[PDB]
């Protein structure tokens, strides 16, 4: 895989080649790959390989990613999270 | 010693823009 | 540093299977 | 489950008895199993037991492993990645590879 535009990989703290959930909720499909920096300011969402077989050009889906740390220090952990709308502005 | 896997981030709601089966990297 | 991320540390990229076998024992 | 050419488990860094993550290009099915090494030379990719149901001899695949690391080591890390054309014929590079 999945190519994201570098601003919004920056804005969720998402690495490249780091683990990533994708939840399609157009067609309820749910999976795991890897992401890959797309240029920075294009909006790219790009699906590639076998990851095409599960979204197609237009659904809409959630990005994640998950990491581990002590149980004293989760408590009080804070994700990075980033809002879209329209043809992927980000608020 | 008890180690939890939370949610890092997330990008929500965003829009696939292309789709590719033939992609090499 | 505490904070602990899953990476792809590898891959086979578009390789065939050449062999599928259901009964395997091992 | 899968055996692998163990030439092919040492250019993308897998171990044997590794966790292995399977995506099917041919028939879109994703499964994870463990990496057995097959004989050096023999470019064999055996999908054994419960696997066989997702893959089928000619299917095309992703092969993948993922490892922990902390924050400061994951930023500057760099995955081995080997591509694959024709009759199993590895190459360090996508530049050769038709399509």
């Amino acid at each position: 895989x999945c190519a994201i535009d570098q601003d919004f990989l920056d804005a969720a703290g998402i690495l490249e080649n780091e683990a990533i959930d994708i939840w399609n909720v157009t067609n309820g499909k749910r999976f795991s790959t890897y992401a890959i920096a797309a240029e920075r300011g294009s909006r790219i969402i790009s699906v590639n390989g076998a990851a095409a077989h599960c979204a197609s050009v237009g659904d809409i889906v959630i990005i994640a990613s998950f990491v581990t740390m002590p149980d004293e220090e989760a408590r009080t952990w804070r994700p990075n999270v980033a809002y879209f709308e329209g043809d992927n502005e980000m608020k | 010693s008890m180690i939890r896997t939370m949610l890092q981030g997330k990008l929500h709601r965003v829009k696939v823009t292309h789709a590719d089966l033939h992609y090499e990297g």
